[PDB]
RNA sequence: GGACCGGAGUGGACGCAUCACUGGUGUUCGGGUUGUCAUGCCAAUGGCACUGCCCGGUAGCUAAAUGCGGAAGAGAUAAGU
RNA sequence: GAUGUCGGCUCAUCACAUCCUGGGGCUGAAGUAGGUCCCAAGGGUAUGGCUGUUCGCCAUUUAAAGUGGUACGCGAGCUGG
RNA sequence: AAUUCCUUGUCGGGUAAGUUCCGACCUGCACGAAUGGCGUAAUGAUGGCCAGGCUGUCUCCACCCGAGACUCAGUGAAAUU
RNA sequence: CACAGGUGGUCAGGUAGAGAAUACCAAGGCGCUUGAGAGAACUCGGGUGAAGGAACUAGGCAAAAUGGUGCCGUAACUUCGGGAGAAGGCACGCUGAUAUGUAGGUGAGGUCCCUCGCGGAUGGAGCUGAAAUCAGUCGAAGAUACCAGCUGGCUGCAACU
């Protein structure tokens, strides 16, 4: 049974997980539009936007937690110089997922993860 | 939760230092004696001028667990070490004359009248 | 929930002190000897806290006649009569139960002025 | 030397009378050497009827019977544990001794006030064991203090010393009774020489009125205080004590008959203090004269025969061992000699209560 | 010594449910800590060392936890009356 | 031209020649407790020491520790003494 | 007894209970002196037995973490008949 | 078989460490030629576990546990070596002081000699550097991870390796 539990395993040990998603988050946040699985970036999302909503404050100590969860130093100035402002008044909600179709290697369900206003 | 092969430490002042349970009475495939519940034991480890002797098979009521007892309110009342104080095989009356650490309230009753008044605390 | 919070709060104790775990207390418990309800004090470190709003609870742990007891009180209870922090003590931890192997002079723990 | 329990309570809790009715009734010190009687130091005789009956049966010229000391300890004062000067003579006067004998008013008087103004034994016996504690609790700490510095340089002896005082300290720091634990005859010898006051052998002298010997709350609540800590009691009245060492043997037996009592309460009190340090009595039965002596139960023949002189202990051979009811059955040293009931003892001997011997020694 | 019949409680074993309590678990939460590497360095953090080792612990799941059950009745009978 | 053995475990299932509980007749049945036979298969019907053991002896329970069939039930379920 | 059928020999120890174990006895079915007898410190992934500690070995299993099992895409067997 | 196996030699960085162990790293090299989900039973490989603690079982099988260094201490028995790491007990981190870095190791200048050299004395600058004691200090826990004896008693057999 799983009732109410949350995450997914993804069929990856834990921080195996955990690094993958550190290195996702980033690879958003730097292109800020990623082909991933479609699992995978529902699962971003929860990694994701915590770290936007935390660059929505630009104190020292923010940016170390972003560091702590990043772990790239691009990553946090692109969170807090650009990100956290371009969020500011958005109540959450900051990525779309945008289902893209089929992987071709492994069938497998992508979606596209972007930020929100990736238009603009 | 006393179940055989359960070594007690003995709150009386019989002479016995451990016993051993061996067998939880009052029922069939009945697995576990918490305080207020006799126990056939085998005294392991006695003083050696006492009322009793090691390798003594009699009774006892078991008076403190680890396990606790639960209150109505649902509160517990947890000890360290698990105690029992020795009885005689067919009147069922203790046989020591001091009880040792505080006993519990669910130990009171017709039967253990003795050890309720005995006992230096009664929680 | 909302209902739940309700049922929950409209019974609530309304007295409870502030206390920590390491804080000396003594709880007073009612204790019904056949017909009549006495006072019993219970003083110990308090080595857990549970917070649960209605099902708050706490651990108390004291060494009665040469036998460690704890004994977990429901904050809320009306069987727990009333609560007095006696010593405030400085540990810094949540739960205390390195005390359960603790003895004599390494269980007793830093007075907290703070 | 001798065997002790000393008197002591509250204020007004009716010592200094059960001390000044057992110095009345008490034997003065000049029928007995040694013993230069302190207006504290109150020798009584101790009452063995079995020394009457072999004074009986024999006819000596003289009797002396065995006499045990009572040391009176008046004087407490709430906080008596801080260091205070009367507190901290209490405890050097209690700390002496090693028996201890509580006084509880287990009566109702409007002429008598009591300690904080409800009349409650559970109240008096709280007080001043929170008392004993805090000053046993203050030792207790010194001692543990003292040692563990020692037992940190690996010391066998002192681990055991340690692991019993910190099994008595958290006893002493809740005002508990340290004689409620269940401490080890080993346990009570390692700690022996900090000579607790806790553990002492503690009696409960209850004055209570002349109509209330039986069905008193008060006295029940004593009752069961003295279960809860393996406690004896003597139920006594000190106004009829005071009647009794103040009268004749006529009046004394009228008073008594009177009142239903058998023998004076004073009798069952030492009694009391006599089995409180296991203490047993063996005589000494002869024409020129028959002599009570007491001896610890467990008491070695060698140290039975040094009682006496150090010269009878050291140079000891053979004691003739015969019981008082052996003396009894077959009416004198002879008569129960000739059933051979004499027994030979040696230097592993333990004496029991009733026996008689004649003591061999080359020095 | 000591009952039928009838009545009341309270258990054992078993079963069902549940998680309010008491707890287990809780590699998705917080903390402590050893070695080491790294983030320029300090500070702070992260990786790895079985979750590095541990201490606690939310939800969930759950038993040792705590609720409930076996029935009473009614037909038709057995042996029997 | 192969139907794997004892015992244990796991899971059972039926019979009733019933161990307990239920009903009854007789009694050399006062009561209590039995003996015996009849009815009755709904449910229930030990844990350990020794020994590979089943069995048995033993210890201590239990209302009771039933007796058989089921390839002396069950190794394409486990074990392998 | 690595030997003893009877046999779980008898007695004792140890255990609540010991067909094993240890000690003794000797009624050696069927020991016995280099196809050596008897001892023997040390030694042994050697046989047996007991105890402390330790524990999911068990009471009596619960939860968790991963690999599979399961679904999807690709590939693609086998014994047997 | 593009197979978890086998295959001799040479090289041997850092931090910690006794170490070629072990942990993490360097140079270097790889992620193991199906992926994607899900998060049933069951299986396999692990982690934790109330109370109990061998009751399991043929049998403690497995697991759990012990585990380092120093000091103290160490029984029967013995072939006098052993047994023995018997058993058992204590301490252990960090910081400061002793001592701006000690004991010790190394030893440059400079001074004197010289059978003028790759010399000998002297001298200690610099470098390196335990161990200990005292005091303080954090933590539940200081051999903190990895690593790393379970111990004792009786007995058969075989001396041993
Ligand atoms: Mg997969
Ligand atoms: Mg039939
Ligand atoms: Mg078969
Ligand atoms: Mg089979
Ligand atoms: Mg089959
Ligand atoms: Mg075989
Ligand atoms: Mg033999
Ligand atoms: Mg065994
Ligand atoms: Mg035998
Ligand atoms: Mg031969
Ligand atoms: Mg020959
Ligand atoms: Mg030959
Ligand atoms: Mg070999
Ligand atoms: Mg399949
Ligand atoms: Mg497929
Ligand atoms: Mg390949
Ligand atoms: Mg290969
Ligand atoms: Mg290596
Ligand atoms: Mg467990
Ligand atoms: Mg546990
Ligand atoms: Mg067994
Ligand atoms: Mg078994
Ligand atoms: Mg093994
Ligand atoms: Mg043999
Ligand atoms: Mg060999």
């Amino acid at each position: 049974m799983r009732h109410r539990k949350s995450g997914r395993q993804l069929n990856r040990n834990s921080s195996h997980r955990q690094a993958m998603f550190r290195n996702m988050a980033g690879s958003l946040v730097r292109h800020e539009i990623i082909k991933t699985t479609l699992p995978k970036a529902k699962e971003l999302r929860r990694v994701v936007e915590p770290l936007i909503t935390l660059a929505k404050t630009d104190s020292v100590a923010n940016r170390r937690l972003a560091f702590a969860r990043t772990r790239d130093n691009e990553i946090v100035a692109k969170l807090f110089n650009e990100l956290g402002p371009r969020f500011a008044s958005r109540a959450g909600g900051y990525t779309r997922i945008l289902k893209c179709g089929f992987r071709a290697g492994d069938n497998a369900p992508m979606a596209y993860i972007e930020l929100v206003d990736r238009s603009e | 939760m006393i179940q055989e092969q359960t070594m007690l430490n003995v709150a009386d002042n019989s002479g016995a230092r451990r016993v051993m349970c061996i067998k939880v009475l009052g029922g069939s495939h009945r697995r576990y004696a918490g305080v207020g519940d006799i126990i056939k034991i085998t005294i392991k480890e006695a003083i050696p001028r006492g009322k009793v002797k090691k390798g003594d098979v009699l009774k006892a009521v078991v008076v403190r667990t680890k396990k606790g007892v639960r209150r109505p309110d649902g509160s517990v009342i947890r000890f360290d070490g698990n105690a029992c104080v020795l009885l005689n095989n067919n009147s069922e009356q203790p046989i020591g004359t001091r009880i040792f650490g505080p006993v519990t309230r669910e130990l009171r009753s017709e039967k253990f009248m003795k050890i309720i008044s005995l006992a230096p605390e009664v929680l | 929930s909302n209902i739940i919070k309700q049922l929950e709060q409209e019974q609530m104790k309304q007295d409870v002190p502030s206390f920590r775990p390491g804080d000396t207390v003594e709880v007073k418990v009612w204790v019904v000897e056949g017909s009549k309800k006495r006072l019993q004090a219970f003083e110990g470190v308090v080595i857990a806290i549970r917070n649960r709003g209605l099902h708050s609870a706490f651990t108390v742990r004291k060494i009665s006649n040469g036998e460690g007891v704890e004994r977990v009180f429901q904050t809320h209870s009306p069987v727990v009569d009333s609560i007095s922090v006696k010593r405030r003590g400085a540990v810094r931890k949540a739960k205390l139960y390195y005390l359960r192997e603790r003895t004599g002079k390494a269980a007793r723990i830093k007075e907290r002025l703070n | 030397m001798g065997f002790k329990c000393g008197i002591v309570g509250l204020p007004n809790v009716g010592k200094s009378t059960l001390f000044n009715a057992l110095t009345k009734a008490g034997i003065e010190a000049a029928n007995f050497p040694f013993c230069t009687i302190e207006p504290n130091t109150g020798v009584v005789p101790m009452p063995d009827p079995r020394l009457d009956q072999l004074a009986e049966i024999v006819k000596p010229q003289r009797t002396l019977p065995t006499t045990m000391e009572f040391v009176d300890i008046a004087g407490l004062v709430k906080g008596a544990s801080k260091g205070e000067g009367l507190g901290n003579q209490f405890l050097t006067n209690i700390r002496e001794t090693e028996a201890i004998g509580h006084v509880v008013r287990c009566f109702e008087n409007d002429n008598i006030i009591a300690v904080s103004g409800k009349v409650n034994p559970a109240d008096d016996i709280e007080v001043i064991n929170t008392e004993l504690a805090l000053a046993d609790l203050d030792t207790c700490e010194r001692a543990i203090h003292r040692v563990q510095k020692k037992a940190k340089g690996g010391d066998k002896d002192a681990k055991a010393e340690l692991a019993v005082l910190e099994k008595c300290l958290p006893q002493l720091e809740n005002a508990g009774m340290l004689r409620a634990l269940d401490l080890s005859a080993e346990e009570k010898a390692a700690i022996r020489y900090l000579s607790f006051l806790t553990l002492k052998p503690t009696m409960y002298i209850a004055n209570v009125n002349e109509d209330g010997f039986e069905n008193n709350p008060y006295l029940d609540q004593v009752r069961e205080i003295a279960a809860k800590e393996g406690s004896v009691v003597v139920p006594v009245c000190a106004a009829v004590e005071a009647d009794i060492a103040e009268l004749d043997d006529e009046e004394r037996d009228e008073f008594m008959q009177e009142l239903g009592l058998e023998e004076p309460g004073l009798n069952r009190v030492i009694r009391a203090g006599y089995k409180l340090l296991n203490l047993q009595t063996y005589f000494t039965a002869g024409v020129k004269e028959v002599r009570a002596w007491t001896i610890p139960v467990g008491a070695t023949a060698p140290q039975a025969a040094g009682k006496i002189h150090t010269d009878f202990e050291k140079g000891f051979i053979r004691a003739q061992t015969i019981s008082f009811e052996d003396f009894i059955t077959y009416k004198g040293e002879q008569g129960a000699k000739e059933a051979g009931k004499m027994r030979a003892e040696g230097k592993d001997y333990i004496v029991k209560d009733g026996d008689v011997m004649n003591f061999l020694f080359n020095v």
